[PDB]
């Protein structure tokens, strides 16, 4: 993480998508290094087929410049999260701010 | 050549009609392989590996 | 194989063996210069400060 | 502000202190500054260029 | 740079230091005097030179 | 030339503790001080796991199905477990666990010499229900920094691919202070203590480290005495 | 957990005085650790005689001219400083010198004592100019450990043997190991004690110290 810091480095982090952002809020009903599975609230949730959003992490691969690209998940079983909330960080991304 | 071919009469080694172009370690670079793949022409019989 | 034993006899060819060591835009005729090698466990070369 | 936080930190305005050479033990003449700078690894890595 | 700037703080004198005014027979026990920390590393002195 | 000698010994946490130095002439404070952090700071024995095969795990690059650690961070969390031995310069150990909840450094199997000196350390959580991991952990006993790079040389065939190898930690000390405070014995010109505050992991007793850094100390004179 | 012991030593005299001893084999950090302990020890608490208090002939205090020698009193002193000696049996004696006639005052003409021995008999103390000059002090010497200089204390105790002491690690290659580093320990001394006893008995009072942890 910086120590030091401007205040971009969350809004650079998310807006790549490097990291895995909330697509609804709820609470993680799983937590695994391979994946994620949220149990959307129902004001967020569509009437049909109910549903839970299943987040497939990207692991440890090959980036154009030879590099590690392999994301990490920053949430603990059992934990709210809101809409538009990191899940889980990328490379050189922490907790949803960008560490370089 | 003649002195190559005394060689191979003295230790008796079969020299193949075919030579090694196998795929090794780049010298100094040591890691551990994470990922095999195998790409095969339509056709040809995919061996035991692929 | 870099058997242990010949590291000793590098010493040997090294010693009284000048190097050239090169910059890239050479200008004047010290941007060539010569040195006497010192081996170095590393993969960096090491250039004393003066030059 | 800095300056502040420093108090509060409960080191030094200065943002200098005191350093002992790990050698000889001995003390360092003046005040150096020390601090925490974020600090980045570029790629050219030597095991590359060499 | 680094040389020159201590070479600068080598040769230089402040106005009272440590050993200020005192006399050594040489560089010899001037160091001796500097390195046990008794005399300031820049303090006006008569010693004997050759 | 008066000679020193050893004082009160202070524990005070687990990890870190002030020993004192009563004894000391002009000077000789400092001399000690530094000589001695040098040697604390960095010879000294350790014993920090070294080759950790695992269940069902190819290479330290994968990720276990139904545990959230990738075995890359798990390895590293390994090389930070705090143990100590009596009788034995390398034991594996059994490490096995399951259900959801964290994998501590308590749940692993008793030995008759391992003392696990912080046992709510945790090596990594389990996220399901019936997952279970089963590890030996092959622990041994050394000193300075050996890299996992520098071990495959001697190899001779550590075919066990699921022997992950990690980094060797081995050493108790994590910082080390001196300070020479005057020390004044009931009769005598000026004397000097010595304070050295060192930080631990608790692994070793501070007289048994004093001893064996200043013990190698005098080994090294040994030479240094004639020629 | 064993521990890597020095080997080759070959020792390099530089005339008499001083030399440049070297030890190849040392671990990670040990060239400073003993190079640097032993440096202190050897600049600082050392056994020594040297000339402390000088009572002069006629003239009484530092600022003035003694009539026939051409040397300020406060030059003399310094010469006094560097005059190198040695006792046996007492831990302070009181030569005498005396001399007079055209010429240099050298440190052959002092009273020889059961106990005195003068390491430089050429050292010269002063000169004697025109006419006869005359010229006798009675010169208090005493003993101790280390170096105390004249304001502490009228001259600075020079009892130190040791003049300068420089230490320098340079990377020893160990035939299968990374970096190792040497030692190369450049001393000076004023001739009372050779530099190998010295280095031997620095040492010795170190480890000497150690003796209640070993």
């Amino acid at each position: 993480k910086p120590l030091v810091g401007t205040g971009m480095e969350r809004a650079v982090a998310v807006d790549s998508g490097v990291t895995a952002v909330a697509k609804r809020g709820g609470v993680v009903q799983y937590v695994d290094a391979s994946r994620i599975v949220i149990k959307v609230n129902e004001d967020e949730m569509y009437p049909g087929e109910a549903g839970i959003d299943i987040y497939n992490l990207t692991k440890y691969t090959r980036s154009n410049q030879n590099t590690c690209i392999n994301q990490m998940p920053c949430v603990s079983l059992g934990e709210p999260v809101e809409r538009g909330d990191v899940l889980a960080d990328g490379p050189s991304t922490d907790l949803g701010e960008l560490a370089l | 050549t003649p002195e190559e071919k005394l060689l191979r009469a003295i230790f008796g080694e079969k020299a193949s009609d075919v030579k090694d172009s196998s795929l090794r370690v780049p010298n100094g670079v040591s890691g551990t392989v994470i990922d095999v793949q195998v790409f095969t022409r339509d056709g040809v019989e995919k061996d035991k590996r692929a | 194989r870099e058997e242990a034993v010949v590291w000793d006899i590098l010493d040997e060819v090294i010693r009284e063996h000048p190097v050239l060591l090169n910059r890239a835009p050479t200008l004047h005729r010290l941007g060539i210069q010569a040195f006497e090698p010192v081996l170095i466990e590393g993969k960096a070369i090491q250039l004393h400060p003066l030059v | 502000e800095i300056k502040e936080l420093l108090k509060l930190g409960d080191l030094p305005t200065s943002g200098q202190i005191r350093l002992y050479d790990g050698r000889t033990g001995e003390q360092f003449e003046r005040p150096v500054t020390v601090g925490y700078m974020y600090m980045l690894k570029l790629n050219h890595l030597v095991d590359d260029k060499m | 740079q680094d040389v020159v700037l201590g070479l600068y703080y080598m040769t230089r004198d402040c106005v009272n230091a440590k050993g200020e005014g005192m006399v050594l027979t040489g560089p010899k026990e001037a160091e001796r005097l500097y390195r046990s920390g008794l005399a300031s590393l820049h303090a006006r002195v008569k010693v004997r030179i050759t | 030339f008066l000679k020193p000698r050893l004082v009160d010994i202070e524990q005070v946490s687990s990890t870190h503790a002030k020993v004192t130095l009563e004894p000391l002439e002009r000077g000789f404070g400092h001399t000690l001080g530094n000589a001695l952090r040098r040697i604390l700071l960095s010879s000294m024995p350790g014993c920090a796991v070294t080759e950790v095969e695992i269940d069902g795990v190819l290479h330290e690059y994968s990720t276990k199905e139904g545990v959230q650690e990738d075995i890359l961070e798990i390895l590293l969390n390994l090389k930070g477990l705090a143990v100590r031995v009596q009788g034995k310069d390398e034991v594996i150990l059994t490490l096995n666990k399951s259900g959801i909840g964290p994998v501590t450094a308590a749940d692993i199997t008793h030995d008759g010499d391992v003392e696990i000196v912080k046992p709510q350390h945790v090596i990594c959580h389990l996220t399901d229900e019936n997952a279970s991991i089963s590890m030996r952990i092959k622990v041994q006993r050394g000193r300075g920094y050996v890299p996992a790079s520098t071990r495959i040389h001697s190899e001779e065939d550590e075919r066990p691919i699921g022997r992950l190898l990690v980094d060797a930690c081995y050493s108790p000390v994590e910082r080390i202070a001196y300070n020479v405070e005057a020390a004044r014995v009931e009769q005598r010109t000026d004397l000097d203590k010595l304070v050295i505050e060192m930080e631990t992991n608790g692994t070793i007793d501070p007289e048994e480290a004093i001893r064996r850094a200043a013990t190698i100390l005098a080994e090294q004179l040994e030479a240094f005495v004639d020629l």
